[PDB]
RNA sequence: CGAGUGGCUUGCUACCUCGAUGUCGGUUCCCUCCAUCCUGCCCGUGCAGAAGCGGGCAAGGGUGAGGUUGUUCGCCUAUUAAAGGAGGUCGUGAGCUGGGUUUAGACCGUCGUGAGACAGGUCGGCUGCUAUCUACUGGGUGUGUAGGUGUCUGACAAGAACGACCGUAUAGUACGAGAGGAACUACGGUUGGUGGCCACUGGUGUACCGGUUGUUCGAGAGAGCACGUGCCGGGUAGCCACGCCACACGGGGUAAGAGCUGAACGCAUCUAAGCUCGAAACCCACUUGGAAAAGAGACACCGCCGAGGUCCCGCGUACAAGACGCGGUCGAUAGACUCGGGGUGUGCGCGUCGAGGUAACGAGACGUUAAGCCCACGAGCACUAACAGACCAA
RNA sequence: GGUCUUAAGGUAGCGUAGUACCUUGCCGCAUCAGUAGCGGCUUGCAUGAAUGGAUUAACCAGAGCUUCACUGUCCCAACGUUGGGCCCGGUGAACUGUACAUUCCAGUGCGGAGUCUGGAGACACCCAGGGGGAAGCGAAGACCCUAUGGA
RNA sequence: GCGAAAGCCAAGGCCUGUCGGGAGCAACCAACGUUAGGGAAUUCGGCAAGUUAGUCCCGUACCUUCGGAAGAAGGGAUGCC
């Protein structure tokens, strides 16, 4: 994919239990997979931010639950750093809902969103409230 | 059906034993391009600290900006050229065959060596000379040697002898060269062969770690879960099969790690300076105060501070040279917070 | 730039920079501080902060 | 229908072991095979492109994470370039595990007059040993080569030291009615592996500073004890990974293959002689080892009555013994003292306030006080200790 | 089949069960995914009435499953603590020993060789190690068959 | 302190659960502490470890043989002067 313009240190794993930065439904995900990686042998699927990751509805509406869907992981509690030497980690492990062609499920998208995820994911950018 | 996974460790560095020469030294060495010129140089490992640049990369979307890179200082302080070696064409390889040697020592090289009192440099030189005009003259290095006694946070004044080659240019007129060098009194700063923003290859013997088990030397696996418990933790699950009834020298075992020699590869200079610009408050860790002529080498360096490390020019460069970077700002923060 | 907690000249390329649930942005020029601020201390009521003196 | 190779399944035999060669499945760790799942280069096509299909060369590298089940096998989910198969006493219990099989206990179903049975199910049900030899990983001491120091060489040896994907531009371009949609090349990043390093982030830090609970030394001050820190907070050096740094291009010869000149065979023909090209594969490149290479190496210097080393002394860039490295007064090697740089977070005592209370008494706050206490780093400083002196040796 | 053997010929319930072979039965719940677990169906290889059947509050170091919470169980290993471990004094055993024995790659042999054949390799001694090999040590196999054996 | 509970301390007994010396003291093992992010992905199985925790107040479901369930659960409080 396009250079994220910083090393993240991958704060989730695959069963990992992230919030919903969205108003699709979806209050509380599940990560399942991350798109483009292959592990070895004995590892846990290791995510990070601004990971495409195929993720399952845990918490939500009837119709938005047991659902594999795809997603974006926007928000993380592991420090990841900027090119200036600078470190910045949130205050939870956050992601949004998205499509095929990369767009966001929703409309409105909750909380503070890095300013790595908007190079790559452009169409979630032009959708976020906070940009950190 | 017993996944797959790549053994545990390189076979390349093999054996991982204890050095001969804590003094690194080359194997290989340069193509000519150019100017005659001596291939490399040497200093003493300082410490670290980061330095704020400006991206020289014209393939980076950050060409311009500000970007703090780490950078391993090393005191650089001039050497001196005290000969010049010859090898002949021999069908067993490079075999040496003379030394021309100077007549100004310095104060304390007899700390190591039996310094000459009567050589013949003339005759030598034309013993060479002669072995050029046969065609069977093989590469012309010179015994350089440092002086540790121009680091004062070095407690060695020993001087610290090693091979260096010369090549550039055609081999009538890189033999003047160095014999040019030899005749003053061989006093050659890092300006001489480095230019700052150029990459070049650290060669280094490591920490010394004694003797450490499998799961830190060769990075195996600690005994998971249960297998834990049982009075094995840190203990591989096997030496080997029924059939090859013998014990494979590929398998992870206990022995001595560190001190070994390792050429760390495409090293960029950053900048090249004298004084205290790189120093820091309240002194290096274990080293001391850095005043004088040094080196800032990008990322990390092999071996302690205060060990013997040797330059190169890159032998295997991958990247365009992008000379004398924007340096902006060194940093002088204490290493003690 | 100087720290949103001590009032520290922070030595740059050296710290890190928590976001908060809001979206407010706290920069912090060592670990020391970072331990203090989720203990529930405040910067003006400790001595050794370059805020209060 | 016919001809075979393999030794992974099963079956047959009863050669080997009954004075015992420990089971299955799993695990950990190492070498290998090719009948190739991916990656490289190729041939054909029902090859427009795109994504395929089928075949050839090829074992360098890779071939992962999970749900049920003891399972091997298998079914299932999501990622992937792909999530290949097999051998090594169905690799591996003087390594592990002990879920399954296969003890003594017990239940159910079937059979049995009955004890009891079952290639039916089920619950519970143990894992010995101080390594002699050899093997390999690392570490020393002698001998040989035949006085000492420093620098090298390179027979050989090891490596995967690199593999792989994604994205950008190429380009919405070639191609195609359209839908849809590449490449050569140049770039950026990611993953797996590898080696090193700690400025930064993080971890640790029973150094250290602080708060505080019980109790004991009358209170105070200051201390012990509470598992080898009572507990709680912060945490330097160091070591660390979750942190950071670096890990080609190109050549040379081939394979399958595309071809050129070309005859036997007047033509034709890539092949028989000859030649130009062509794989991630082979050699080189690169990294590490490497004078014990018995052809037991080369150069420079120094010394053979003195070169050099050993002991000794002060200590680490070293360290399980041994080894190694530096310094030894022409000296800063270690300690003390002083700075500097750091940790903690405001000392004991006294002073003011203090809910109150007749007073005694008073938890506590402010000031004195970036105070006090502390430091495995650095600088300065010959004050202390590196003194005195032994031995070997051409 | 719409009696026959041998007396009768499975009623209440319960049921794919600690009993069901087929079997990972089918449907459903739950999970991304569930040979598990729970519910329902159930022709039950071969459930079933004191050979007791069914139900159950409470009880249980009894077997199975799910959720919340927690965590170094794992992802993936790091630092530290104490007693060892390593060196010095003293004390001072044993298991095991046909002989030789510096091995390795193949082969051969009673078909599982350090010792045979062919090669390769190999200067001697010593320290620490983790245990690949000696079909290692330990036990005249408990399995299996045999004996005109025992209980 | 509920306590013949823990922890600390007398009276009393002892330093004889009777070998020592040295190395920041390595690997490796036994007990064990703290580990960022994730949180059972480990494994036959949460095996091991962990979490909760005393006392007071509010509050407490299905079911039930009316005894119980139940300390269900859940929520608040807790020192010193
Ligand atoms: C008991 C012998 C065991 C330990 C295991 C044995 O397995 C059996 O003999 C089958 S019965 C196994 C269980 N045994 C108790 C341990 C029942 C008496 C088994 C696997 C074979 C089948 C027979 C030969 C063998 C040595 C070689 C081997 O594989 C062993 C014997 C000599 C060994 O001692
Ligand atoms: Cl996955
Ligand atoms: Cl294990
Ligand atoms: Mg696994
Ligand atoms: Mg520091
Ligand atoms: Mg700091
Ligand atoms: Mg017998
Ligand atoms: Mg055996
Ligand atoms: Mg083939
Ligand atoms: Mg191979
Ligand atoms: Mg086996
Ligand atoms: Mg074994
Ligand atoms: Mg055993
Ligand atoms: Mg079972
Ligand atoms: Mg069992
Ligand atoms: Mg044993
Ligand atoms: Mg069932
Ligand atoms: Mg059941
Ligand atoms: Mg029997
Ligand atoms: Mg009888
Ligand atoms: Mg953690
Ligand atoms: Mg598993
Ligand atoms: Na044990
Ligand atoms: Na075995
Ligand atoms: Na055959
Ligand atoms: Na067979
Ligand atoms: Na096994
Ligand atoms: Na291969
Ligand atoms: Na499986
Ligand atoms: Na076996
Ligand atoms: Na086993
Ligand atoms: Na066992
Ligand atoms: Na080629
Ligand atoms: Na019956
Ligand atoms: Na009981
Ligand atoms: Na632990
Ligand atoms: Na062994
Ligand atoms: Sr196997
Ligand atoms: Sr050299
Ligand atoms: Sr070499
Ligand atoms: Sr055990
Ligand atoms: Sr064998
Ligand atoms: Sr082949
Ligand atoms: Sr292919
Ligand atoms: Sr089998
Ligand atoms: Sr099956
Ligand atoms: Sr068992
Ligand atoms: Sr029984
Ligand atoms: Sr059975
Ligand atoms: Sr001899
Ligand atoms: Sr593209
Ligand atoms: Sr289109
Ligand atoms: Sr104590
Ligand atoms: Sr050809
Ligand atoms: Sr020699
Ligand atoms: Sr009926
Ligand atoms: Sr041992
Ligand atoms: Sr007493
Ligand atoms: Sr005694
Ligand atoms: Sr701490
Ligand atoms: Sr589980
Ligand atoms: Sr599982
Ligand atoms: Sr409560």
């Amino acid at each position: 994919m396009e250079a994220l313009g910083a090393d993240v240190t991958q704060g989730l794993e695959k069963g990992s239990l992230i919030t919903c930065a969205d108003n699709t439904g979806a209050r509380e995900l599940k990560v399942i997979s991350v798109h483009g990686y292959s592990g070895t042998k004995n590892r846990h699927p290791k995510a990070g931010l601004g990971d495409k990751i195929t993720v399952s509805v845990t918490k939500g509406t009837p119709e938005m639950r047991r659902q594999v869907l795809e997603a974006v992981v926007v928000r993380q509690r592991k420090p990841i750093r900027r090119p200036d030497g600078t470190r910045v980690k949130f205050e939870d492990n956050a992601a949004v809902i998205v499509d095929e062609n990369e767009d966001p499920r929703g409309t409105e998208l909750k909380g503070p969103i890095a300013r790595e995820v908007a190079q790559r994911f452009g169409s979630v950018a032009s959708a976020a409230t906070m940009i950190v | 059906p017993q996944p797959s996974r790549p053994r545990k460790g390189s076979l390349g560095f093999g054996p991982r034993k204890r050095s001969t020469s804590e003094t690194p030294r080359f194997n290989s060495w340069p193509s000519d391009d150019g100017q005659p010129g001596v291939q490399g140089f040497a200093g003493y490992k300082a410490g670290m600290t980061h330095v704020v640049l400006v991206n020289d990369e014209p393939n980076s979307p950050r060409e311009g900006m500000e970007e703090t890179v780490p950078v391993t200082v090393i005191e650089t302080p001039p050497m001196r050229a005290v000969a010049l070696r010859a090898y002949e064409d021999t069908p067993y390889g490079q075999r040496p065959l003379t030394e021309v040697w100077t007549d100004e020592f310095h104060s304390e090289l007899d700390r190591t060596l039996d310094v000459p009192e009567d050589h013949d440099p003339d005759a030598a030189e034309e013993q060479i000379r002669d072995a050029h005009e046969a065609g069977d003259l093989g590469d012309l290095r010179l015994i350089t040697h440092t002086v540790p006694d121009a680091v004062p946070s070095v407690p060695k004044k020993k001087p610290d002898v090693m091979e260096t080659r010369v090549g550039g240019g055609s081999v009538s007129d890189r033999l003047d060269h160095a014999l040019d060098i030899v005749e003053d009194g061989g006093e050659h700063a890092m300006n001489d062969i480095f230019r700052a923003g150029e990459y070049a290859d650290v060669a280094g013997v490591t920490k010394g770690k004694g003797t450490q088990g499998p799961v830190k030397r060769w990075g195996v696996q600690k005994r998971k879960g249960k297998h834990a418990r049982q009075g094995w933790r840190r203990r591989i699950g096997n030496l080997g099969p029924w059939n090859p009834s013998r014990v494979r020298s590929t398998v992870p075992q206990q022995g001595q790690t560190g001190y070994h020699q390792r050429t760390e590869l495409n090293k960029r200079l950053i900048d090249i300076g004298e004084g205290d610009e790189p120093t820091v408050d309240g002194g290096f860790v274990n080293y001391g105060e850095v005043d004088g002529p040094y080196t800032l080498v990008k990322g990390s360096v092999p071996g302690p501070d205060k060990r013997l490390v040797r330059f190169r020019p890159a032998v295997r460069p991958n990247d365009q040279p992008r000379l004398d970077p924007e340096v902006r700002y060194v940093s002088n923060e204490s290493n003690q917070g | 730039r100087e720290c949103d907690y001590c009032g520290t000249d922070i030595e740059p390329g050296t710290g890190t920079m928590f976001v908060h649930k809001d979206g407010a942005t706290t920069h912090f020029c060592s670990s020391k501080c970072e331990n203090n601020a989720d203990l529930g201390r405040e910067a003006r009521n400790l001595e050794w902060t370059d805020t209060a003196r």
